């Protein structure tokens, strides 16, 4: 490859901080390059923040943008950096450094992106969601009140891949998380084998274990 | 049927920015890595073209513009600039599509006492069009008198020297820079990437 | 400074039929030192980074299938998608670099095609854990139906309840092409305890009469 | 490198007139402006005149002023120092002097230390 950028570590952040990003290209030929940062919120579009040529460090502002971040780059070290002096709650997102060996040219290179989330982080609660009866019945674990994602959740470690369905969270009117995980299994099964749901929040680096099963 | 970008960069004389040099380049084959992959330049600014897909793009014409400046006046070697660089010796147009590449030439160019073989336009009554190339030695009327020719107060020669010494700051270092246009017509294109 | 819309927002397609999207630019992004036109085109599918398929609004970039194809002038482009295949849902964005600001479009889902599949409903009355909390949620799960298009009523003691009640989707299953979806009611232990019927009523087009899934309280 | 040869010095009477020459060889393509200078025996080598190789255009020494002319046949690569109203204190050794330096200001060329020097050509101004 000529030349690829890497984007530093996913940020948990709380209202106030500051915080600068970087995002360092590697390989030959990096003079050549303008390093652009791209704002995507979640569930809503990719926006267009800003680019500087490290050169010189010449960069350009969206005016959605002007005044409200800095976009610094270190040429000794090919890379650019993203900052604020105070995050807002506004500012929770994934950004994305792109990279084009020009001005108006394509942006040819992206960065894995880095995860910016501006509050405190709280464990979730995990509730079973227990079968009924017949011919194959569903079952599950309901991962409620957390913060912020993600959460994951496997069956038996990872020993159900089959009939798997885990919900994308809903944020609830409570400012926390929440989501559901199902599983679809023979009613033979549910009396014979157990089916114990493993959930990971690591914001809040909490990892929990209910088994779900009938009740009389 | 390499193309002679050799003779352009890495040429013994380069011109006074005032009479800029232009090669057309056509009936050849262009490894432009050979630049963008080079140590060698401190500035690399493109416009309106990426040198990473120029490998496999052909054009009917490409131009290579050589000149000194100094360190100071390279970011006047762009698109919008103002100054005296851009308003009165080179002269890019605001949608320019190609590449500014500089490196200091203090190695060269300098010399203990100061190099003054090098010149720039220091007055102009009008800005330059684009690419325009000026020549002219007119005496320069500055204050309300017409000069008819004689230098007096007020009255001066259009082009001065620039001093390069090699302890001078970077800022007054010589740059050789070579500026690179693309064009694209409804003919043979002739000047090719290795693929 | 130039604005992009993209027609439509949302797209389903069949396996094998073609896709097409519309980016219509509010000012022409043409470079005249060379005939070509400064707009891109963009794919993104969950948890990835943006892929360039297409730039100079026509020429595809390396690793891109042939399948996908970029055209337009001045101010409206398409970019179509020819045999749509699994590994092509995702969103689609153009983007211009005529000039900085640096603009993009809206962006477009495109999504398969499928025959009607009737969700199997199943509901789950609240955790006993959970009602230790001081809380219950009563969820109803929508299990592997196309369209996505769906009501899911909740009827608290044979009453309509609204706006206490959310909803997710699964994105389609790649192989079956289904969607999921879980509509979760929450109310306090204490309203909890002041009915006893909870009842979920599904209204899908795969479905000829409304299916409602109820119980009765710790029965 | 440019080589300077004088010529034209010799004995003159006050009040009379005298053209002196200096012929440009080698690396002529360079010359900016061209000088006169004149030492006196034991005395300051002192700036007589200047002329920009370009456009003829001509700086004095308020000392020759209104006496001296200093001209140039670019195609001859030949710079002229006319000495109109000769004195007895212009009794002296005339220098040319050749730079490739451009000042955008004439009156410089009379403080710049030149790149190339002539010989030197004698002038003796007989009394009265």
């Amino acid at each position: 490859t000529q030349m690829q950028l890497v984007q530093s570590g996913t940020e948990v952040k709380k209202p106030g901080e500051s915080l600068k990003i970087s995002c360092k290209g590697s390989g030959y030929g990096f003079i050549t390059y303008w390093i652009g940062w791209v704002r995507q919120m979640p569930g809503k579009g990719l926006e267009w923040m800003g680019i500087i040529y490290p050169g010189d460090s010449e960069t350009r502002y969206s005016p959605s943008f002007q005044g409200q971040v800095t976009i610094s780059a270190d040429k000794s070290i090919n890379t650019a950096y993203l900052q604020w002096s105070s995050l807002k709650a506004s500012d929770t997102a994934i950004y994305y450094c792109a990279g084009g060996s020009g001005i108006s040219t394509p942006m040819d290179v992206w960065g894995q992106g880095t995860t910016v989330t501006v509050a405190s982080t709280k464990g979730p609660s995990v509730f079973p969601l227990a079968p009924s009866s017949g011919g194959t019945a569903a079952l599950g674990c309901l991962v409620k009140d957390y913060f912020p994602e993600p959460v994951t959740v496997s069956w038996n470690s990872g020993a159900l891949t089959s009939g798997v369905h885990t919900f994308p969270a809903v944020l609830q009117s409570s400012g926390l998380y929440s989501l559901s995980s199902v599983v679809t299994v023979p009613s033979s099964s549910l009396g014979t084998q157990t089916y114990i749901c493993n959930v990971n929040h690591k914001p809040s680096n909490t990892k929990v274990d209910k088994k779900v099963e009938p009740k009389s | 049927n390499l193309c002679p970008f050799g003779e352009v960069f890495n040429a013994t004389r380069f011109a006074s920015v005032y009479a800029w040099n232009r090669k057309r380049i056509s009936n050849c084959v262009a490894d432009y890595s050979v630049l963008y992959n080079s140590a060698s330049f401190s500035t690399f600014k493109c416009y309106g073209v990426s040198p990473t897909k120029l490998n496999d793009l052909c054009f009917t014409n490409v131009y290579a513009d050589s000149f000194v400046i100094r360190g100071d006046e390279v970011r006047q070697i762009a698109p919008g600039q103002t100054g005296k660089i851009a308003d009165y010796n080179y002269k890019l147009p605001d949608d320019f599509t190609g590449c500014v590449i500089a490196w200091n030439s203090n190695n060269l160019d300098s010399k203990v006492g100061g190099n003054y073989n090098y010149l720039y336009r220091l007055f102009r009554k009008s800005n330059l069009k684009p690419f325009e190339r000026d020549i002219s030695t007119e005496i320069y009327q500055a204050g309300s008198t017409p000069c008819n020719g004689v230098e007096g107060f007020n009255c001066y020669f259009p082009l001065q020297s620039y001093g390069f010494q090699p302890t001078n700051g970077v800022g007054y270092q010589p740059y050789r820079v070579v500026v690179l246009s693309f064009e694209l017509l409804h003919a043979p294109a002739t000047v090719c990437g290795p693929k | 400074d130039i604005q992009l819309t993209q027609s439509p927002d949302s797209l389903a397609v069949s396996l094998g039929e073609r896709a097409t999207i519309n980016c219509k630019s509010s000012q022409s992004v043409l470079y005249s030192s060379i005939n070509k036109n400064y707009l891109a085109w963009y794919q993104q599918k969950p948890g990835q980074p943006p892929k360039l398929l297409i730039y100079w609004a026509s020429t595809r970039e390396s690793g891109v299938p042939d399948r996908f194809s970029g055209s337009g002038s001045g101010t409206d482009f398409t970019l179509t998608i020819s045999s749509l295949q699994a590994e092509d849902v995702a969103v689609y964005y153009c983007q211009q670099y005529y000039s900085t600001p640096y603009t993009f479009g809206q962006g477009t889902k495109v999504e398969i095609k499928r025959t009607v599949a009737a969700p199997s409903v199943f509901i789950f009355p609240p955790s006993d854990e959970q009602l230790k909390s001081g809380t219950a949620s009563v969820v109803c799960l929508l299990n592997n139906f196309y369209p996505r298009e769906a009501k899911v009523q909740w009827k608290v003691d044979n009453a309509l309840q609204s706006g206490n009640s959310q909803e997710s989707v699964t994105e389609q299953d790649s192989k079956d092409s289904t969607y999921s979806l879980s509509s979760t009611l929450t109310l306090s232990k204490a309203d909890y305890e002041k009915h006893k019927v909870y009842a979920c009523e599904v209204t899908h087009q795969g479905l000829s009469s409304p299916v409602t899934k109820s119980f009765n309280r710790g029965e | 490198q440019v080589q300077l040869v004088e010529s034209g010095g010799g004995l003159m009477q006050a009040g009379g007139s005298l053209r002196l020459s200096c012929a440009v060889s080698g690396r002529t393509f360079s010359t900016a402006a061209m000088g006169w200078f004149r030492q006196a025996p034991g005395k300051e080598r002192e700036f007589v005149a200047a002329i920009r190789w370009s456009g003829g255009s001509a700086y004095y020494a308020d000392s020759v002023k209104g006496r001296f002319t200093i001209s140039r046949d670019k195609a001859k690569n030949t710079v002229y120092l006319q000495m109109n109203s000769l004195k007895y204190e212009d009794t002296a050794v005339y220098y040319c002097a050749q730079t490739h330096y451009v000042s955008y200001l004439l009156s410089d060329y009379a403080t710049w230390p030149y790149d190339y020097w002539g010989q030197g050509t004698q002038v003796t101004v007989s009394s009265k």
